[PDB]
């Protein structure tokens, strides 16, 4: 997966040629977003203050007799997306 | 506080009858222009007319922007004042007319009464109730209360890592949960806990506070076009995948108009029509002017002040169409033109003295006369800009005031536009292009 | 070994070379000649250091090779790293991601630094013994004890659960010199006072030790956080803004966000929380800006958050980009009225020779007096940059023939091998039909 | 904090794109992009041409009685 | 590699040890002065002490400018980065031209990282704690080491490790008979499956069973990794491998080049300096070759001034075959090579001359040797005469059609008749232009 | 029946009509005349087939209607479908998504085919029983028509089986190396007579033979396809959507190295092909500058080009060049000139077109049509062929006569007559 990167793929072990090709120095020169957040924690705490003047929920579509399958389908889609993605959004909690 | 180019302008310097005092509020001349700007200020304060456009016309250095900022100072900080440059309509995200419309709506403000519901106390019980709700117990110095909250609030509490003994702040309107710290009563249990302690809240568990919020129509449009108030996954997805501005539709603006009218009818909102200022109007193109026709003809639009120093100049976006101010005659028919005049040497000396006082510079009378003579040629801007370098020279030589020698030295060190033009003409073969 | 920074065009410029009275020395800190221009640059530098007047603009104008960029680099080196210095080219503002006005605004706001100074309680000591007791199975409350030592103190600390977790994550052992911030609980290891046990295997080569800290354990240290206005704007624009600090991709930041940030920074300044450190924006080759960018500059310099703007251009009376209007320096007269112009005079023979000597000293090249005379004659006839390039070329040619000092023969050899603009144009005229167009 | 915009429309509008199954053809017979990551070259080229069912086999299996119960494992 | 390209015969600059250019060596013929200058430039690149130096190769088309640049690249070797680039590439729909130029500049600066990776391989035979006869605290059991036995093809070793590894062993679920590797520089245990000798033919696991490691239990090697500053910049601007929502968005969204900021580049520069000071890395400044520089517009040329004035920039080689042409992006501004005089003042110009008929014949012979083509002397002379008119490229491009025609005719060499027939079949630029002029009414536009 | 491929402008061309000596026949494989041009095309085709030399450029130049696209289609037909032949027009490189140089790079890498060859051991059978004890350890029973065995499962195999919801009666294959399970179908029993079936379920016969099998897959992909596959996580979707963007050069270099490694290992073979750009004069000067150095790579195909321009203006410049192409690129390419056709050649082409369209014409009709084609243009006569056939069928005729040709000549105008009629009423038309 990491094609053309200083970071090597997950070599199974020293038996694989990729194990002896990449260095830890190259790995430590690339910072993941979590490492960036850990690096800017004090800056985030001190300098992130701008709030939108107004806050609203998204516009809602209302019909007297909607197709009874649209709303449950949207609810299931939202539930699955939340169950898969909300744990991954926890690092941005202080920013939010 | 740093001293900017217009830091001395505090007002229009008008008397009670509307006539312009000679030197007042950091303004020296332009009596007719100042009286016209006072009339415009009264028009803005009337809050009756919509989409009335004013053009400040005159050569550069005649204080058009100074007059606009003086209008702003006369109005006050409550009345919105959106300063935009004509070059700012050329965005790579939205169309130019969208930028103009957004700047139009930014000028209309709304003072709205709001009530905030607050749950604040030390957590004594955090019991999930199976989607799982939460039953929470909060204590303050005045009492204790138990609350049942939505699962979203429970998720927020988990994200804040709220546990029994932590002091928390909950805003019921926005569902915003903030963990402030572990209660001070537990600060003695350990020696190294890696915690920030906070005293027990001294009010009630449940509080209601009424506050005045200052918002604009543009803020409502943005909030309803890129929503982030649901705290759901879809809002986060939309924010992350679509961060660019969008062309807000007329339907959304009509809905916002209806909402604001309903708020005003309910008595909880007050409208402040406000002012839009476009400085380099000649930098707009013909499409922007054509849009501004209809935009000014709107009954919702604010008061727009235009400025221009161009003479008979070609309108941008046209091939060779030339108009008196860079503005097509159709838009000039919709504006009231305020004319600014060139300054006399006496007015130049007055402005130089005012700028010196603003920058905290002591200047001798001989130096003031020499610098006014320097300003008679070249420009007033150059003469004003020589004050600080001359002050630095005087400070280096140990003098607390500027003498004529310092002004002469500075003028020798730094050239003006005309001197540089002469140098370029004399040495055209040595410079590039 | 060669660092990432090597000998460049202006590597010999360490400052403006002025005395206390801002009187330029003939040859100091790399600068030679340009006395009036260096004095003006020193006055502008004093104005920057005072940091009281916002939105001052200076134009360095002169013929090519007269030291405009040299003067700018000298100003940058004399300012120091404490004061922001954003140097960009005029071409850099033309971007497919943001508007020209947005790019100029970002350039301005990268040149103003906001500094927050606060005092925090800090524990720094040598770990003597750490004990952590945790339940064997299931969720439970970990209990621990930590012993820290200095040259004059030793305290045993009872640890809370979160400090226990922090110590476990950092893998703190005996002999590690650690720093603990009481508020946030952050732990930073800065060395080992001694080695680990030798009998252990798979440990690796032990590095050098660190002396144990002295003084009291819990000290109070001043922590300084410095960011620019642009960084605040970017991290406040959106949730993912901190990544935009490195990837660019900021788009166009809303004016509401910038107004809020300006208000908040003014509030901090009034409340004594933060100090504003205005810097310089240097736009090289400002003639590449179009009329819209200049018009934006006109009013953007009128803000109290604007930095000092320094421009360099080598244009005479030239067409303004985006228009059909001829103007001095390629700049509209409205912007030229808002700025002071510093002219650079051409260099004489002795100034050229001194510049060549400084360049040779920078490049560690030894040259004879006759070679200096010939090179100065070439520089006067052709250009200064051609002579500067011939310095290194002749150094390499001399080293090839196992020599030690660059002679006139080496300079002649590189003059034959490498051509200036004039001789190249002559040879191209001699074979005009062979070249493709015109 | 503002309440959201409640946009009301005719219930018939939400069924504008809806087409009854008896009025539309199966578009899965042209689904090429759906096969990616799920269908292999082996299945298309080697297996299915050899092991496609026939009507005769289907009829024989349907008509034939249930197969005898599978014998229990015996340690032999 | 097996296919023969236009510069497949250029193996470097044919320079003597004293720098003088041999008449024909290393695939290059003539151009002695340009080759000597390029050798001086090669020495400049190898010295690694100069930054931002620019060289312009100026001459008529078909005079070896690209061949000279590729000869320079051959002289430097694969260790030194060499980033070829045409001027048209700065026009991108994703990033600005200055960003493309800056990225290619950072692509030309390479970094070589040398590290020693020490690992312990083996199949876990023994897992025994080392208890202490005096338990601390009186109760329970205390352990001071954990003995791990590792077995490989040609040995077996026991390792007395820190007690803290018991948690890593339990997390990895390491038991006897499993193959693991422990890294010295980190002190972590990784279970790379179970040994294959304990697998039966009736098992269905795929990645669980692994062969017994060959070689010694203790393996250490020196890893040399070559990276460029642009690689680090790109890996940090759009990071890959995170498990947060931003990495998921990056994976989902279409990849797009972005305008990398000076903050990230300064951080990368600081990290590179730290690595160099630690001795881990060695800086390898290479060359950026910008062919067809005249295709750059005025903005690119203006940016190149600041780019070359930097102290981190590589040595840039330009090439232009234009005369007094009009600079792109400007209205009726003419400069000697299509390049503004400000950028020409910052470059050293190397002149390439036209080739005499003898040099053309030599180059044709070299190309025939490279393409595996046997050509008779009379055919070679005729083809050189064809090259005296027309151009050199036409003559070197008639070699393979003539060889094919000879092979069809049943001959192993090109004779004169084959060259004559090929010349009749294929037209050059001048003959085609004459045809077009003679029939300008019948053609379009 | 009517298939999707119908009678077009070059449906009659099946090849270049050459013998073993590349000597063009007068009328063979649907091509008439253009002997020198066809011989040159055959030489270029032999050069393509050898594949030794990289980045060779040929320009087919001539007057409109002289057979340039005819010769290109003949080359494409004569070249096997095995060898890639990417035919694009010059206007197709102006994209809103990627630069012109990126478009040309993608076309170049689309013109080189890579034939891969993977041999893999698999287990193939019908599932009889799946027993899992407790998600820790379990057994799987698989059978064929001639075999049956039981397997011990691990944690990952059990997880993969549960994820795919493999149950009894399913016919599955398992890759031994990677453990991935794909479901081929399910067996049919008396109890599986479903009334409604899912969109992916299908009933297949139980496999025969041995439970362990070797799978050999041979497919041809291009370099551009591998680039798009490895550009992003699900890059193969862009091979359908086309939302590729600008692929990083580092990815392309990595893929070039990997392809060389495969070629050395015997797992892949390179088939360099042809990129035909028709009407190249639409390319800008930047595109020509990129083409100059793109042809110099070792992974560059044969570039065949076709223009009908005289000395005209290069797009993006104000300069005049013999074909609209700058002379630097023209020095890199061999020019094949096409001559105008004679009366005999025009009549033979008309006969071939009539045979292709299944139209019977009298000899007088052929004479009249040849005269019209010489007077106006060959394409006008070709269109009149079908027009006259339709008119003849309308009057219930069987052979096209001179009257039908005259009728369609009066009904449909060529450019000259239409221009004359417009000049007669010039003021009526807009913007003269
Ligand atoms: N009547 C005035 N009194 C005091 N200062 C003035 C006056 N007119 C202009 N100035 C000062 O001179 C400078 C030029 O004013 P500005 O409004 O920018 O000119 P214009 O808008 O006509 O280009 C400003 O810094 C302003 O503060
Ligand atoms: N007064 C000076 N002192 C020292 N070096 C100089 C001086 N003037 C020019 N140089 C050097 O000459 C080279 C070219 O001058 P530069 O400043 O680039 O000219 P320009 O003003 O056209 O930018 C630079 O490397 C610079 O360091
Ligand atoms: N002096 C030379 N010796 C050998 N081969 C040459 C020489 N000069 C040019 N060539 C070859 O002839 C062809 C002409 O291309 P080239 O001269 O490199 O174009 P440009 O002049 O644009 O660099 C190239 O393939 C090159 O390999
Ligand atoms: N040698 C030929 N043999 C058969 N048909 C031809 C020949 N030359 C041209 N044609 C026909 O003439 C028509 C126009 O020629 P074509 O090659 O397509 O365009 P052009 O040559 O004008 O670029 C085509 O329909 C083609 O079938
Ligand atoms: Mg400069
Ligand atoms: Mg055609």
């Amino acid at each position: 997966q990491p094609v053309a990167s200083p970071i090597g793929p997950r070599s199974p072990g020293p038996s694989h040629p990729t194990f002896w090709t990449y260095t830890e120095a190259a790995h430590r020169a690339v910072l993941f977003p979590q490492q960036r957040l850990d690096q800017l924690s004090e800056i985030i705490e001190r300098f992130i203050f701008v709030m939108p003047p107004v806050e609203a929920p998204p516009p809602s579509l209302h019909a007297c007799h909607p197709p009874p399958w649209l709303a449950p389908r949207q609810a299931a889609f939202q539930e699955q997306l939340a169950s898969e993605l909300w744990p991954r959004a926890r690092p941005l909690h202080r920013i939010v | 506080q740093r001293i900017a180019s217009h830091s001395h302008v505090k007002g229009l310097g008008l008397d009670e009858s509307g006539l312009a005092k000679q030197a007042a509020s950091g303004l020296v001349g332009q009596e007719n222009a100042r009286e016209a700007c006072g009339v415009i200020v009264e028009l803005i304060k009337s809050k009756k007319m919509a989409g009335r456009a004013v053009l400040l016309a005159g050569p550069p250095g005649t204080g058009k922007t100074a007059l606009a900022l003086a209008i702003a100072q006369e109005l006050g900080s409550k009345v919105p004042f959106c300063p935009m440059v004509g070059s700012e309509v050329y965005s790579t995200e939205i169309k130019k007319t969208e930028v103009l419309m957004e700047n139009f709506r930014r000028a209309i403000g709304l003072r709205i009464k709001e009530t905030k519901e607050v749950y604040e106390g030390e957590v004594t019980e955090l019991t999930p109730c199976e989607i799982s709700h939460v039953i929470i117990g909060l204590k303050t110095a005045k009492g204790t209360k138990q609350l049942k909250l939505d699962p979203s609030i429970f998720e927020s509490l988990q994200k804040e890592r709220v546990e029994a003994g932590d002091v928390i702040y909950i805003e019921a309107n926005s569902g915003a949960v903030k963990r402030q710290g572990r209660c001070d009563t537990y600060a003695t249990e350990f020696d190294l806990e890696a915690e920030e302690y906070v005293p027990l809240p001294k009010g009630d568990v449940h509080k209601k506070k009424e506050i005045i919020q200052d918002v604009t129509l543009h803020d409502l449009d943005v909030a309803n076009a890129r929503p982030q108030g649901g705290q759901d996954i879809l809002s986060m997805m939309g924010q992350l995948m679509k961060p660019k501005k969008t062309e807000i539709t007329d339907k959304l603006r009509g809905e916002i108009n209806k909402v604001v009218n309903k708020y005003i009818d309910q008595g909880i909102a007050e409208l402040v029509p406000g002012v839009l200022f476009v400085d380099e109007v000649h930098m707009l193109d013909i499409e922007c002017f054509t849009y501004l026709h209809r935009a000014l003809e709107s009954s919702i639009a604010p008061i727009v002040i235009f400025a221009s120093n161009r003479g008979n100049c070609v309108i941008r976006g046209t091939e060779d169409i030339t108009s008196p101010h860079g503005i097509p005659l159709d838009l000039l028919d919709r504006v009231m033109i305020i004319r600014t005049m060139l300054y006399t040497p006496q007015e130049m000396k007055q402005i130089i003295k005012i700028r010196a006082q603003t920058e905290g510079i002591n200047i001798s009378e001989e130096a003031l006369n020499h610098l006014g003579e320097i300003g008679t040629k070249t420009t007033l801007r150059y003469s004003v800009q020589l004050l600080t370098p001359a002050n630095l020279l005087a400070k280096i030589n140990g003098k607390d005031s500027i003498e004529k020698e310092h002004v002469e030295e500075i003028s020798e060190l730094f050239y003006d536009a005309k001197s540089s033009a002469k140098i370029l003409a004399d040495q055209q073969d040595k410079y590039m292009k | 070994v060669t660092r990432i920074e090597r000998i460049g065009a202006h590597s010999h410029i360490r400052g403006l070379g002025l005395d206390d009275a801002l009187e330029p020395r003939q040859a100091s800190q790399g600068m030679v000649g340009q006395l009036a221009a260096r004095r003006a640059a020193g006055v502008v530098l004093e104005m920057i250091r005072e940091g009281k007047i916002a939105g001052r603009a200076v134009l360095i104008a002169g013929q090519p090779g007269t030291g405009k960029t040299a003067i700018a680099m000298g100003m940058a080196q004399a300012l120091g790293p404490d004061t922001p210095f954003t140097a960009i080219a005029g071409s850099e503002i033309f971007s497919l991601e943001m508007s020209k006005t947005e790019a100029l605004t970002q350039a301005f706001r990268r040149s103003i630094g906001v500094r927050i100074k606060e005092e925090t309680e800090i524990i720094e000591g040598e770990v003597v013994e750490i004990q952590i007791d945790r339940p064997a199975t299931g969720t439970g409350s970990k209990v621990g004890k930590l012993t820290l030592k200095t040259t004059e103190m030793e305290t045993i600390y009872d640890l809370g659960t979160k400090m226990i977790e922090s110590l476990t994550k950092d893998k703190v052992q005996a002999g590690d010199v650690i720093t603990i911030d009481k508020a946030t609980g952050k732990i930073s290891k800065l060395g080992r006072s001694f080695t680990r046990a030798r009998d252990y295997d798979a440990m690796g080569s032990q590095t050098k030790f660190v002396q144990c800290p002295d003084g009291e354990l819990q000290k109070r240290k001043e922590v300084v956080h410095t960011v620019s206005l642009h960084e605040i704007d970017v991290i406040n624009s959106r949730t993912q803004g901190f990544l935009a600090l490195f990837s660019g991709d900021t788009g166009e930041i809303k004016s509401e966000v910038r107004e809020q940030i300006n208000a908040k920074v003014a509030e901090w300044r009034e409340e004594g929380k933060a100090e504003i450190i205005p810097g310089v924006l240097f736009i090289d080759e400002v003639h590449m800006l179009d009329i819209e960018s200049f018009s934006f500059l006109n009013r953007a310099l009128e803000s109290d958050m604007a930095p000092v703007l320094i421009m360099a251009t080598n244009r005479g009376i030239t067409r303004i980009r985006g228009t059909s209007y001829q103007s001095p320096h390629g700049i509209p007269i409205d912007l030229l009225d808002r700025l002071l112009i510093v002219s650079t005079t051409p260099y004489s023979e002795k100034d050229t020779k001194q510049i060549l000597r400084i360049r040779c000293e920078e490049e560690d090249v030894e040259m004879s007096e006759d070679a200096y005379t010939v090179l100065t004659r070439i520089g006067l006839e052709t250009s200064l940059r051609y002579a500067i390039q011939l310095i290194t070329a002749a150094s390499l040619v001399c080293r090839k023939r196992k020599g030690t000092e660059v002679q006139v023969d080496d300079i002649k050899r590189v003059y034959s091998l490498f051509l200036d603009e004039s001789r190249s144009t002559q040879y191209m005229k001699e074979y005009q039909d062979a070249f493709l167009f015109n | 904090i503002t309440p959201g915009i409640c946009f009301s429309t005719a219930s018939l509008v939400l069924r504008a794109t809806d087409v009854h199954p008896l009025q539309r053809i199966d578009m899965g017979r042209f689904d090429l992009i759906g096969l990616e990551g799920r269908v292999s070259r082996y299945e298309a080229d080697t297996f299915l041409p050899r092991h496609r069912l026939s009507r005769r086999v289907l009829l024989e299996v349907a008509t034939a009685p249930d197969p005898p119960p599978r014998p229990k494992p015996v340690k032999m």
